């Protein structure tokens, strides 16, 4: 089967630069067009740039919003792909797919010389981090449960995880016991640069005066754990 | 420029069920696009080219067509690998500031449930930092269209606020979402009223949950 | 090395006299 094994990017500071790579086997890579694709996080992909054949003047064709600073290259006597990055910006970041790319020649005959062109087989991605941001443990806020996070017969609380870089935090709750009902909300990125997210669960309001309720986060690039307790306050 | 729309941004089907995703572009493209498919978790891969020719391996329940402006991506009898991102993508130029579609999240169906709405005030230890964030949550609710407009003292807030929602829970096929206002300890201290105002399509009216510093 | 490309090629070579 084709594969395209990908392989660079990580962290990166604004106005840096990076070579990813992505290494082809399972067809006759000298033969086929390649480019590349990208992804910022929870967004839609976004075209990067293709490449040649040798043959046809390996010529490279990019992007609107990289063309500027981006190069593609290929290296056929080792089955090699590659994307060069200068001047990264925060907006670079996401996943970055190599792609084996096929085309179909139009046979209209006034569109003879034009050609259907499609990206046929995906790498699984690198991730790309563009960031001024430094390792940071978050700080762990309560989401205390009162009369306005009712609903019912059940009362909401949580904990806000803020201010942490690099993503991930892992949160619990109970030490692992208590699972049901917990939502545990995708981080954001805030404009400081660095992440937050929410972790709340929704327990019956008679619950409050007996189980004690504590969110476990752990962020293993700080090495921080933090153990919060979360209490009822009047609002 | 030429504009690829996408519609509907988020879909919602059963198993079995034959559902539509269109994209318009801007331009007559004749027959240059192409239809991808991203599974959770996975890397995208090639559904359809040139409108309407199935990618080797592709099931038979795919189908496109469309020339010229207008293009549909039909799945004819949805299965559970189904659900997924599709994204159209033009193939008729290389100069376009976007050539993909903004894409299509595919969701499971089910009935509407309106939000349980809940509001959190910042804690003592945050507000002694610096800083002061209040937190709204919209829980359990469908479908995943929602709008929750914070007001400090009636002032109407924006620029100041970020929102994140859940994947569609696997049990009851619903959404959640938490909405957090960020002021300085400053700014909130010289406010009263903060209130968390929610839109959703289960509501006959919106929901308002707020409170008041002087009780809280 | 024969490919869609030099396909392609041949065909505009062709629409061109």
């Amino acid at each position: 089967q084709v594969q395209l094994v990908q392989s660079g990017g990580g962290l990166v500071k604004p106005g840096g630069s990076l070579t990813l790579s992505c290494s082809a086997s399972g067809f006759f890579f000298d033969n086929s067009w390649m480019g590349w694709v990208r992804q910022a996080p929870g967004k839609g992909l976004e075209w990067v740039g293709r490449i040649r054949r040798l043959k046809d003047g390996a010529t490279g064709e990019y992007g609107a919003a990289v063309k500027d600073r981006f190069t593609i290259s290929r290296d056929d006597s080792r089955n090699m792909l590659y994307l060069h990055m200068r001047t990264l910006k925060t907006e670079d970041s996401g996943t970055y797919y190599c792609t084996m790319d096929e085309g179909t020649p139009v046979t209209r005959f006034l569109e003879w010389g034009y050609f259907y062109y499609y990206m046929a087989v995906w790498g699984r991605g690198t991730t790309v981090i563009v960031s001024s941001a430094s390792t940071k443990g978050p700080s762990v806020f309560p989401l205390a449960p009162s009369s306005k996070s009712t609903s019912g017969g059940t009362a909401a609380l949580g904990c806000l995880v803020k201010d942490y870089f690099p993503e991930p935090v892992t949160v619990s709750w109970n030490s692992g016991a208590l699972t049901s009902g917990v939502h545990t909300f995708p981080a954001v990125l805030q404009s400081s640069g660095l992440y937050s997210l929410s972790s709340v669960v929704t327990v019956p309001s008679s619950s409050l005066g007996t189980q004690t309720y504590i969110c476990n986060v752990n962020h293993k690039p700080s090495n921080t754990k933090v153990d919060k307790r979360v209490e009822p306050k009047s609002c | 420029d030429i504009q690829m729309t996408q519609s509907p941004s988020f879909l919602y089907g059963s198993v079995g069920d034959r559902v539509t995703i269109t994209c318009r572009a801007s331009q007559n493209i004749k027959d240059y696009l192409n239809w991808y498919q991203q599974r959770p978790g996975r890397a995208p891969r090639l559904l359809i080219y040139a409108a309407s020719n199935l990618q080797s391996g592709v099931p038979s329940r795919f189908s496109g067509s469309g020339y010229g402006t207008d293009f549909t991506l039909i799945i004819s009898s949805l299965q559970p690998e189904d659900f997924a991102t599709y994204f159209c993508q033009e193939s008729y130029s290389s100069t376009p500031t976007h050539i993909f579609g903004l894409g299509t999240k595919l969701e499971k169906k089910r009935t509407v449930a309106a939000p349980s709405v809940f509001i959190f005030p910042p804690s003592d230890e945050q507000l002694k930092s610096g800083t002061a964030s209040v937190v709204c949550l919209l829980n359990n609710f469908y479908p995943r269209e929602a709008k929750v407009q914070w007001k400090v003292d009636n002032a109407l807030q924006s620029g100041n606020s970020q929102e994140s929602v859940t994947e569609q829970d696997s049990k009851d096929s619903t959404y959640s979402l938490s909405s957090t206002l960020t002021l300085s300890k400053a700014d909130y201290e010289k406010h009263k009223v903060y209130a968390c105002e929610v839109t959703h399509q289960g509501l006959s009216s919106p929901v308002t949950k707020s409170f008041n510093r002087g009780e809280c | 090395k024969w490919n869609w490309f030099d396909i392609t090629n041949w065909l505009w070579y062709i629409r061109k006299k």
